[PDB]
């Protein structure tokens, strides 16, 4: 069935940072692998990305949101940094275990 | 911001004690009757207990030599605070404000002046009215009547309970019978904001996109409130079990909801 | 940075300020009034308080 | 040139054990330590009573 | 126990040519061997050859930058890159015992890069430095303005990438100069202290990067130039070459010997070269410290000889003067048919001393098993150099003299002269 | 296996002549070789008047003999192809060439003809001083000696070995024919002495070469008898030549070593190869495994950086060398003296294990060639007065493990009085207390 | 010798130099305390209660 697939995509909208016209990935927090994550995004998407999150903001300042039509849809969310930051922490844990043997 | 925050709870601390024994200066019924009852409460530490309790009233019972070294304590702690606060904006800002989206605002940050300073200046004549307006139609509105009373150490006043800003621990302190395990857990129902840090399981800063912890959080909330209203009622049904259990439901939210919440947050989000 | 007496926010000030300060090589005894002075202040405030406990 | 440069007499103030040229300066060490350090730990042991 | 073992080399179907000698020392030292250099940079993508140099430590398929680094070092191993203008040598060392283990980061390397944007971003800044610390000798920078003022393409093209490229370069210019040079064909797996048959399973089930001659490097086109360098240091450092022998030519061994004859280097330690006619020709010129060489390469398609001169500044018009006169006098029959033994025996020492070394050996062999595909027998490159007439030396001095003559330099040139006044 | 290949080595001959020198050779299947005599002098040997006689004499060992002339001796040698090339430290001198098997034994001869009957024509002194006097002046420039130069001057300093090995500007501008001839006729002598040779050799047909050429006999028991050195005294103290003209700094820090017969060297050893060394140009970077090498990456703390156990028969100087940037001397030297303490109080078996390979790596690749070979035998005899073979060395590595590198680096690093040099724009790195102190507590 | 020994077992280790410091000061104290109050008495023989007390100790 599609049970995992119904819940997903209500908790997604449910959250609601569509509607700031954000992304999934533009939302995680910046910890210490976020950080390295992002200095190997290309620059087309880093760019771009980082028009996202400042106008995020600008919103939030204003007390408004985007208007309905132009909400992210669940479907159409880009995973863009997921990705790398799974390899950065790759090797991550490599590192973190070599050292210990 | 662990530093900043941890400053925080110091502050919080010092702030207790300080409006503490603050409360007692005007020896009052209630002022000298909390002031027993509230420091006799070491007493059950094991071992050094009385010892350390006649050491601080600087007798056997609270008296003159207490008043005194309360009077310079709450002249001393003001002064602690401000230089703490110091420090705790000195940690913050290393890394700068938070904010609601919780996402990095490196890309839009504005000069504190004026568009802070009047926005503070602005919230500070918002709260302010209200405090006066208190302060001056109804002065007593917050204060026990039994604090017009002299302290008379021949009439135990029928309720004795701190003031409002306590009660909610007040409360957390009589729902576990046993002297001891409820001094415990008054220290741990404040201590606790120091694991709050290492209770952070979402993949996110805030709660603004994360509906499922919000209920949680203002659940809490609420549980604070009940907490703070039991702690006002007398020890009977049937506050002494809803007692108990705002008093379990708070630990839980802390210790158990909140962090599992998170990571089943996390899972519904693809992470 | 490497060690920490430069980089945290606080043990940065006691060390600029207490361990790693520039001092001239030739200051004589004069120059211990000023740590002193601040010793004997430390000393008052604590005696002082002890004393307004009562 | 820097082949031209020598360190300077210290017999003015080296310490006893440590002014023959010849001798191991190695084997005075822990005596020459041991009653510095002497000194300190007893001006802690002061400080500390 | 352990004796006389005959160095085998196989070749498979893709033409991947295997090396192998067990000499039972105590250490192994492995090496692909390829076809690949500075030479087959375009305009468009110069340094890209440098900056794969550099480009060793980083991230491969099977194994991360992280892991090559440190699982080489868990063993003390030694992972290294040595490359001319059209040779690019990736060898590893270590003891017999972890062969197979260092062998593994080796095939990664040269076979599995993955040239990652970051990483290879992170990674050009050390062009600027790499290439910093090599320019220190004077000897290098008029190297590169000599292969430059030699030729209009290929061997013109410098060894360490260009300052205007740096930063510039990108994955897909690593990947492709890869894809297209790091054939099967093209490589060469050598290697000192191993049994054949390990070496060989290692090659041929392992290496996959394949087939084919890929790009083919333009042919070497002499320009005859002059480059100068005005720069201020009191020491002038000058060469002046004519196009010269190629490499498996027969015209090669000439100019060796005439190398020799000349003077290449001295053998006393502080000492006077009174074997080297050009170095003892010079001495009777000028009064100040100097020095003199013949300078002489061979490269696959052509080669470059004449001498080379650091002297000082007022003197260097004195000094090149003379290191010419030296050349003609010797183009017009000033040379003995001892002298041609003396220099002849020189050679095949020195040869025989530069392969005591594990890594002059590794590379010895491998040379060959690259532009060939066998191991000339010591005997027989003795019995080929010997083997050089009287006249083929003078010829070799003549064709000095008359060909179109290219020379760079760099100093206070103020007193140093220019091509055309020689 | 490389158990097996070590077992295989052939043997190091040794056989002593009547005369008190003594001949050692690695016999190979090779056609070329090394073979030379390698000297127990030095400028340690010197002193405060003929300081420097021991170099101004390598000046002219080759410019030629008495039997034939400069001209002659160079023409012969270079017409054989042969390579001749010596040197001389504090502690040893050798003079040795390379060149075919085949001429081994004229070989021999021309080596016991250079340091038996070297010229010393008085014209050629009067030009080689001139050359000396200049090289030094270029060596003047080389901050990496001029520091350990210093860090000798210091280190020993008031002793033998607190003397470079050039020597003085004065003592090179008057010595004399005679003092020339004095200091060889005075060390040159073949108790003291070794004939050392690898390649294609017979120890036989060279030893024979030898009785020949080497004939002196001595006749009282002095003669037979090696001058044993009044030791040199350790003291932790520094120098601080500065000079904010230069670029970069030079420091150098080092507590007093064993000395050659020790077996702790070994351990010694397998501890600086856990430090190890660092350079911009290495590839590793922040990957490296050396801790200090990461940091000075991470952190951007030296342009190099080294480890060293220089031994001598009596002493040594056990300490490291880093270049570094005006602002970046603190952090260095702390992270420095950090690992130092690490080894005394942290140190893993996981570390060590990795330390010996590299160092197993390293003693085999010292015996890369025939020259090199030459050299660790005219050096084993002449220090531990025989030859340790690689099948020994990786032995008494082999048996190295935490719990020992930890005993020994306590046992010669831990709160010991350092001495230190530095050199250029050191403003930055300062006071010996500070410095002191950083040897104890992790 | 006991500077040699001393600084090997007491001064050398941090930690011991702590344990050092400390025994060392209750032994120090122990001692100091007693010898002070001995030469105080001493100094001012039969002028203290603890010298007259007898007289009228008698219960
Ligand atoms: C502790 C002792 C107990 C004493 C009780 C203290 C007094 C309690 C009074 C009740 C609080 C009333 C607050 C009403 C505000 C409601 C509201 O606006 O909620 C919505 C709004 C939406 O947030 P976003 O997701 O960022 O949306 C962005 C789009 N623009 O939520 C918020 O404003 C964030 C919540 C901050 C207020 C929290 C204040 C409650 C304080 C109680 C103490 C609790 C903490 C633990 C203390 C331990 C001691
Ligand atoms: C009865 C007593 C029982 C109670 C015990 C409590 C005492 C516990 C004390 C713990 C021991 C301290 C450990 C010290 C370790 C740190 C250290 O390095 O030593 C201190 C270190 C010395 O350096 P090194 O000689 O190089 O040491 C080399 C070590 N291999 O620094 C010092 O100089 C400190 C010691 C001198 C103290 C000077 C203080 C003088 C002040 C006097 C005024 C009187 C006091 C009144 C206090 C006012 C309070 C209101
Ligand atoms: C004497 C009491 C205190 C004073 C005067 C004080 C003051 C401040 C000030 C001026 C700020 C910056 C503006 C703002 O965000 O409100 C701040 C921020 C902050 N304070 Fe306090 N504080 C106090 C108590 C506390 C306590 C009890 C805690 C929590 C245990 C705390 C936690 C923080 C944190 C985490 C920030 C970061 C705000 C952000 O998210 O950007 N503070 N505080
Ligand atoms: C700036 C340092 C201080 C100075 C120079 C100072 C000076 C004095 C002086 C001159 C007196 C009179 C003493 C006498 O002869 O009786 C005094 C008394 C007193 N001080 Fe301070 N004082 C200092 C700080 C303090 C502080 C910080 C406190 C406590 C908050 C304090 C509390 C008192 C009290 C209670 C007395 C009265 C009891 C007495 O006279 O002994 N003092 N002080």
């Amino acid at each position: 069935g599609r049970l995992m697939d119904r819940i997903r995509k209500w908790y997604y909208n449910a959250a609601g940072f569509n509607k700031y016209g954000l992304m999934r990935d533009d939302t995680l927090y910046e910890d210490d692998d976020v950080k390295e994550a992002l200095k190997r995004l290309p620059e087309d998407l880093y760019n771009e990305r980082m028009f996202r999150i400042k106008r995020a903001l600008d919103l939030s300042l204003k007390h408004r949101i985007l208007p309905k039509e132009q909400w992210v849809k669940y479907e159409e969310d880009k995973p863009y940094l997921e990705p790398y930051l799974k390899e950065v922490i790759r090797e991550r844990l490599e590192r973190e275990a070599w050292n210990k043997k | 911001y662990k530093e900043t925050w941890n400053t925080g709870v110091i502050l919080l601390l010092t702030l207790m004690a300080t409006a503490f024994v603050g409360y007692v200066l005007p020896w009052g019924q209630m002022s000298f009757w909390g002031a027993t009852v509230i420091t006799n409460l070491f007493s059950a530490i094991p071992y050094i207990g009385h010892t350390l309790v006649e050491w601080a009233w600087g007798g056997f019972s609270v008296d003159n030599p207490t008043l005194t070294r309360f009077f310079a304590l709450h002249f001393l702690l003001p002064f602690a605070i401000a230089g703490i606060t110091i420090i705790h904006l000195t940690f913050l800002h290393e890394s700068g404000s938070n904010n609601p989206l919780g996402i990095s605002s490196d890309s839009d940050k504005i000069p504190f002046h004026p568009y802070y300073s009047f926005k503070d200046i602005l919230g500070l004549t918002l709260m302010l009215t209200p405090f006066l307006t208190l302060a001056l139609f109804s002065p007593n509105l917050l204060g026990d009547p039994e604090n017009f009373t002299p302290a008379n150490p021949l009439v135990t006043p029928p309720h004795i309970k701190p003031e409002w800003y306590f009660l909610f621990a007040y409360a957390i302190l009589r729902s576990i019978p046993n002297k001891l395990g409820g001094v415990l857990a008054l220290a741990a129902s404040v201590l606790i904001l120091f694991l709050i840090p290492f209770l952070h399981k979402s993949k996110q800063r805030t709660m603004t996109f994360r509906p499922l912890s919000q209920t949680l959080f203002w659940l809490l909330v609420a549980n604070l409130l009940i907490l703070t209203w039991i702690g006002s009622q007398p020890v009977e049904h049937p506050f002494i079990i809803i007692g108990q259990m705002a008093s379990l439901s708070y630990f839980t939210i802390l210790l158990i909801l909140f962090p599992t919440i998170g990571t089943l947050e996390n899972k519904m989000l693809n992470y | 940075a490497p060690n920490i007496r430069k980089s945290h926010p606080l043990l940065k000030m006691i060390n600029n300020s207490l361990i790693d300060l520039p001092a001239p090589s030739n200051i004589s005894a004069w120059w211990n009034f000023g740590s002193l002075l601040a010793v004997c202040l430390m000393t008052q405030i604590l005696t002082g308080l002890l004393l307004a406990m009562h | 040139v820097h082949n031209d440069v020598t360190v300077p007499d210290f017999s003015a103030y080296r310490r006893e054990d440590v002014m023959d040229a010849t001798t191991s300066s190695q084997t005075s060490s822990e005596d020459r330590k041991g009653f510095s350090y002497l000194v300190t730990a007893t001006a802690c042991v002061a400080t500390a009573y | 126990c352990p004796g006389a073992e005959d160095l085998e080399i196989t070749k498979l179907p893709n033409g991947l040519i295997i090396a192998s000698l067990e000499n039972f020392s105590p250490a192994s030292r492995i090496g692909v061997f390829i076809k690949a250099g500075s030479r087959y940079e375009t305009t468009a993508n110069l340094g890209t050859a440098h900056l794969l140099r550099l480009a060793s430590p980083l991230t491969t398929k099977g194994a991360s930058s992280f892991r090559i680094t440190r699982g080489i070092e868990a063993v003390g191993g030694s992972l290294s890159v040595y490359s001319t203008r059209e040779k690019m040598t990736y060898c590893v060392e270590c003891l017999r015992d972890h062969v197979d283990t260092v062998m593994e980061y080796l095939l990664n390397v040269t076979t599995a890069p993955e040239f990652r944007p970051w990483e290879v971003t992170d990674l050009q800044p050390q062009l600027k430095v790499d290439k910093a610390v090599a320019f220190q000798s004077p000897q290098v920078g008029v190297l590169e303005n000599l292969h430059a003022a030699a030729y209009k393409t290929a061997l013109a093209n410098p060894l360490y990438c260009p300052d205007y490229r740096i930063g510039k370069i990108t994955s897909e210019q690593l990947h492709h100069f890869v894809q297209n040079n790091f054939t099967s064909a093209r490589m060469a797996l050598v290697g000192i202290g191993v049994k054949h048959s390990d070496l060989k399973q290692v090659a041929e089930q392992f290496l996959n990067i394949r087939s084919g001659a890929g790009t083919s490097s333009a042919k070497a086109t002499y320009w005859g130039g002059e480059i100068r360098e005005q720069n201020g240091h009191s020491l002038v450092h000058a060469a002046v070459v004519t196009e010269g022998a190629a490499v498996g030519s027969a015209e090669a061994n000439a100019f060796s010997v005439l190398q020799h004859v000349l003077g290449a280097g001295p053998l006393i330690k502080r000492g006077s070269s009174v074997t080297s006619k050009l170095y003892q020709g010079v001495a009777k010129a000028t009064t100040q410290p100097f020095d003199a060489s013949a300078f002489n390469v061979n490269y696959s398609d052509s080669g470059l000889f004449g001498f080379y001169t650091i002297s000082q500044a007022a003197h260097a018009g004195e000094v090149i003067r003379a290191a010419m006169n030296q050349l003609k006098a010797a183009a017009q029959g000033g040379v003995t048919e001892e002298d041609v033994t003396k220099a002849k025996n020189q050679l095949k020492a020195t040869y025989l001393m530069s392969v005591e070394t594990a890594q002059g050996l590794l590379n010895e062999i491998g040379s060959e098993a690259l532009l060939s595909g066998t191991h000339t027998a010591p005997s027989v490159v003795a019995q080929k150099i010997d083997s050089v007439t009287s006249a083929d030396v003078v010829n070799a001095a003549k064709k000095f003299v008359s060909g179109k003559k290219s020379m760079a330099a760099s100093g206070d040139l103020g007193s140093t002269p220019f091509l055309d006044e020689l | 296996t490389y158990a097996q290949t070590l077992q295989n080595i052939p043997e190091t001959n040794v056989t002593t002549l009547d005369n008190g020198l003594r001949v050692a050779s690695e016999e190979s299947s090779q056609p070329t070789c090394t073979v030379g005599v390698w000297i127990g002098a030095g400028s340690r040997y010197e002193n405060e008047k003929n300081n420097g006689a021991g170099y101004f004499v390598e000046h002219l060992a080759f410019k030629g003999t008495k039997k034939r002339p400069c001209a002659a001796f160079e023409k012969e040698v270079e017409s054989m192809g042969a390579h001749f090339n010596g040197y001389t430290s504090r502690e040893q001198t050798a003079f040795y060439i390379k060149a075919l098997s085949k001429d081994m034994p004229k070989v021999v001869e021309l080596l016991a003809d250079v340091v038996q009957n070297c010229a010393l024509e008085e014209s050629q002194i009067e030009k080689e001083r001139g050359v000396i006097l200049q090289e030094l002046k270029e060596m003047d420039n080389d901050m990496t000696n001029v520091t350990f130069d210093y860090l000798h001057a210091t280190a020993f300093q008031g002793t033998a070995l607190a003397r470079t090995v050039e020597g003085t500007t004065e003592n090179i501008k008057h010595l004399t024919r005679a003092d020339l001839a004095s200091y060889i006729d005075t060390h040159f002598k073949a108790p003291r002495m070794v004939l050392a040779a690898a390649g294609g050799i017979s120890h036989k047909e060279l030893v024979d070469a030898a009785r020949q050429h080497f004939s002196g006999v001595s006749f009282t028991y002095k003669e037979d008898a090696v001058p044993i050195l009044p030791r040199c005294r350790f003291t932790g103290s520094e120098i601080r030549a500065r000079d904010d003209a230069l670029p970069v700094a030079h420091v150098a820090l080092a507590v007093e070593g064993p000395g050659w017969a020790d077996p702790d060297n070994v351990v010694l050893h397998v501890a600086n190869a856990i430090i190890g060394r660092y350079d911009r140009t290495f590839g590793g970077g922040k990957h490296l495994s050396s801790r200090l090498a990461a940091l000075a990456v991470e952190h951007k703390l030296c342009h190099s950086f080294q480890t060293f156990n220089t031994s001598y028969s009596d002493t040594g100087l056990f300490g490291f060398h880093f270049v570094a940037d005006p602002l970046s001397i603190d952090d260095m030297m702390f992270c420095a003296q950090g690992e130092w303490m690490r080894l005394c109080t942290s140190t893993t078996e996981s570390e060590v294990k990795r330390a010996k390979n590299h160092l197993r790596s390293a003693m085999v690749a010292q015996l890369d060639g025939t020259t090199p070979v030459c050299e660790t035998i005219g050096s084993h005899l002449l220090n531990y007065g025989r030859r340790i073979s690689l099948e020994e060395w990786d032995s008494r590595i082999s048996a190295v493990d935490a719990r020992m590198v930890r005993d020994v680096c306590s046992k010669y690093i831990y709160d010991k009085c350092p001495a230190l040099a530095a050199v250029g724009p050191i403003e930055q790195l300062l006071d010996y207390n500070r410095i002191r102190s950083g040897m104890y507590w992790i | 010798a006991l500077l040699r020994q001393a600084y090997s077992a007491l001064f050398r280790r941090t930690s011991t130099f702590a344990l050092t410091v400390v025994l060392g000061a209750v032994l120090f104290e122990r001692a100091f305390d007693q010898g002070a109050d001995a030469i105080f008495e001493h100094l001012n023989e039969g002028k203290l209660w603890k010298h007259i007390k007898h007289k009228y100790e008698a219960s």
